[PDB]
């Protein structure tokens, strides 16, 4: 909920999907293209994701507030709005089955 | 035919391509063909280049329709099965080559055939697709045929282009954009803030 040392410590819970294209510290003469995501970050991730899948409504508010936890900091905030984002894709033509994730963007404004 | 399957795996193996494109084929170039595009079929598009050897063999031969079908083929499986930077930029490349292989024909004749897009390509040798109730599934006996002409070619080639300018200005989105219909790519262009190749792709679409 607080990181009073800028440790970035939430982020072993985030897995990057897509490579920022930020061209704005031309400054490290380390070119290391493509680094696999350390396996403990994949589980991490996979542990994020799991708990969404089929979320019973007892673990509802848990989730949200475990969320907002892993959402503090500028990577961790940008990551978890990507997550939610990927939960509301999925069912745009058939308006006759409810079957989108609760934790979800179109969700919390269709609600609202 | 077995003896063949040998000749064209060996060659290929010593990469000895020249000979396998010179030599002249006489009732067995149909054959060699499906080998090649079998083999073309079962290996990793990254890894061996059974595609750009089909394409040479065509191009030899003045068959620039096959080998535009072969390249388009190979630009295709690129976005499904390849995703990243380098996947596209072949696909490109590829979808490039397939044009080019088609303004050398004439218009008349200028189209490629494809299977529509849901035609279960059976792997060669996968089991047949059991029911729950063991039977083997019918075949569904209609793989409906597209013709492709070169304006939807053009089209292709241009959502490849596109989805590589997407890829290029940010890798991170490489995975994304291989996926993505017209639609959804000028939402992410939109987002990258790529408006004129956003533009450029309503206007063709």
């Amino acid at each position: 909920r607080k990181d009073p040392f800028h440790l970035e410590l939430a982020l072993e819970y985030w897995c990057p999907t897509e490579p920022l294209q930020s061209t704005s510290l031309m400054g490290s003469f380390l070119g290391v293209a493509h680094q696999r995501p350390p396996q403990r970050q994949v589980l991490l991730s996979k542990f994020v994701r799991q708990m969404s899948d089929l979320l019973p409504a007892t673990l509802y508010l848990p989730y949200l507030k475990m969320l907002r936890g892993l959402a503090s900091g500028p990577q961790c905030a940008h990551y978890c709005f990507s997550l939610l984002k990927a939960n509301g894709g999925s069912s745009a033509e058939n308006l006759q089955a409810a079957g989108g994730s609760p934790v979800s963007w179109d969700h919390f404004f269709h609600s609202l | 035919l077995d003896c063949l399957r040998q000749l064209v795996v060996v060659l290929c193996e010593r990469s000895q391509l020249q000979d396998l494109v010179e030599f002249p084929y006489v009732n067995l170039h149909n054959e060699v063909v499906g080998i090649i595009e079998s083999r073309a079929r079962a290996v990793d598009l990254m890894t061996h280049n059974y595609y750009e050897l089909l394409y040479a063999f065509h191009i030899y031969r003045h068959n620039y329709r096959k080998a535009g079908s072969v390249m388009f083929e190979y630009g295709m499986r690129l976005g499904r099965e390849v995703r990243t930077l380098r996947g596209l930029q072949k696909q490109v490349n590829s979808y490039l080559a397939c044009l080019n292989c088609l303004r050398l024909i004439r218009p008349e004749y200028a189209w490629i055939v494809q299977p529509v897009s849901g035609a279960v390509y059976e792997r060669p040798g996968a089991s047949p697709k059991r029911n729950y109730d063991g039977e083997s599934s019918a075949v569904p006996s209609s793989s409906q045929i597209e013709i492709l002409e070169l304006r939807d070619l053009e089209k292709e080639y241009v959502l490849a282009q596109t989805r590589l300018t997407l890829a290029k200005h940010n890798p991170s989105t490489a995975a994304i954009a291989g996926s993505s219909a017209a639609e959804e790519m000028v939402a992410l262009l939109v987002q990258a803030g790529l408006f004129d190749t956003a533009i450029s792709l309503c206007q063709t679409f």
